């Protein structure tokens, strides 16, 4: 399963 | 022996042709399981492989939601990477993010991985401490900063750690048959002529799993490195690998020749020459 | 920036004229992404050939897998024609029986 964290460059 | 788990994301826009389209796709070794493309009918994360069609309604409920949101993200990153490298709005421009775990011939992290590019160069990448960032160049540097502080680094450590190794474990187990068996190469040397004074001798590996394998000519016991045309490993379709190594040789020197052939399906490696049968 | 697509046109099992097979066509190392592929029999197109979902290596290039079910002859000529941005014009590359 995927990670969910904030990716906002 | 060792296994990994690997996610890649690709993020393209395209002016003037809608918003930018969000691809992800899930691996375990050299074996998709998922995929999620923003550009279909419906979006939905679907299953890839066997064993993964198992899991329940939660877990894809839960994937969906998740590369949902990264499609309005990613979408937000390509108009920041714009302001970032003074870029205008009429570009097509590409964000690609590659992460996972690896897992240790035991079971135990091995290390994980986390990096992005812009348009195929390296923007940021967690080092191997999971906890600090290489920023590529001075823009990378301001989201290394917005990423400090925010502390990503530390969810990031928790998903490599504790997450990523639970489900590719559980992934392994489930897909049993395949994930943890390898089929060794069917190999054999092929001659095909080229002049009265040279020959191409060509060594071939077929049918074999996962993709790394090393195939090398070596004439006299000298390895031909410089001289042995290689090309890039490929995929049959039916989930093994093809690949083959080349040589010319003068007529009449053919046996001087070997191939080495090493593959974690093969006990030990094998060694093949030329049989022209009589 | 730009890079240009390697191609290799082949087949799933080794080549028997009348039994049937899967012609390939495997483009890799390009960037950026948006790529075109055609198989071609005797210099038309097939119509029914799939692909897989979109990837890239840790080199950050794309590779995808174009195939179509098959069954070779002594006669029928087979080739990929790929256009990508980094091509002047599409390049074809013909099948072999032994590569």
């Amino acid at each position: 399963t995927p990670y969910d964290i904030n990716q906002m460059l | 022996g060792s296994h990994s788990m690997r996610y890649f994301y690709t993020a393209m826009s395209r002016p003037g042709r809608g918003e930018p389209r969000f691809i992800a796709v899930g691996y375990v070794d050299d074996t998709q399981f998922v995929r999620f493309d923003s550009d279909a009918a419906s979006p939905r994360t679907e299953p890839r492989p066997p064993w993964i069609e198992q899991e329940g309604p939660e877990y894809w409920d839960r994937n969906t939601q998740i590369f949902k949101t990264n499609t309005q993200t990613y979408r937000e990153n390509l108009r920041i990477a714009l302001r970032y490298y003074n870029q205008s709005e009429a570009g097509s421009h590409i964000i690609q993010r590659m992460y996972g775990c690896d897992l240790g011939p035991d079971g135990r992290l091995l290390r994980g991985h986390d990096q992005s590019a812009y348009d195929g160069k390296d923007y940021i990448a967690l080092n191997e401490d999971l906890s600090s960032w290489t920023a590529a160049d001075t823009a990378a540097q301001i989201t290394q900063r917005k990423w400090e502080a925010a502390r990503v680094a530390e969810q990031l450590r928790a998903y490599l750690e504790g997450l990523c190794v639970e489900w590719l474990r559980r992934y392994l187990e489930n897909g049993k048959e395949t994930l943890q068996r390898a089929d060794p190469p069917k190999t054999h040397v092929t001659h095909h002529p080229v002049s009265d004074h040279e020959a191409t001798l060509r060594c071939w590996a077929l049918g074999f799993y996962p993709a790394e394998i090393t195939l090398t000519w070596q004439r006299d016991g000298e390895d031909q490195t410089q001289d042995t045309e290689l090309v890039e490993t490929r995929p049959a379709g039916d989930r093994t690998f093809q690949k083959w190594a080349a040589v010319v040789v003068p007529s009449g020197e053919e046996q001087r020749y070997t191939c080495h052939v090493q593959h974690e399906g093969l006990p030990k490696p094998l060694t093949l020459r030329w049989e022209p049968h009589h | 920036i730009q890079r240009t697509p390697k191609i290799q046109v082949y087949s799933r099992h080794p080549a028997e004229n009348g039994k049937s097979n899967f012609l390939n066509c495997y483009v890799s190392g390009f960037h950026p992404s948006d790529i075109e592929v055609d198989l071609l029999k005797n210099g038309e197109r097939i119509e029914k050939v799939e692909h897989s979902d979109l990837s890239f290596s840790k080199d950050w290039s794309f590779y995808l897998l174009y195939y179509t079910e098959f069954t070779p002859t002594e006669k029928d000529e087979y080739a990929c024609r790929v256009n990508h941005v980094t091509l002047s014009q599409p390049k074809i590359v013909k099948w072999d029986r032994d590569m």
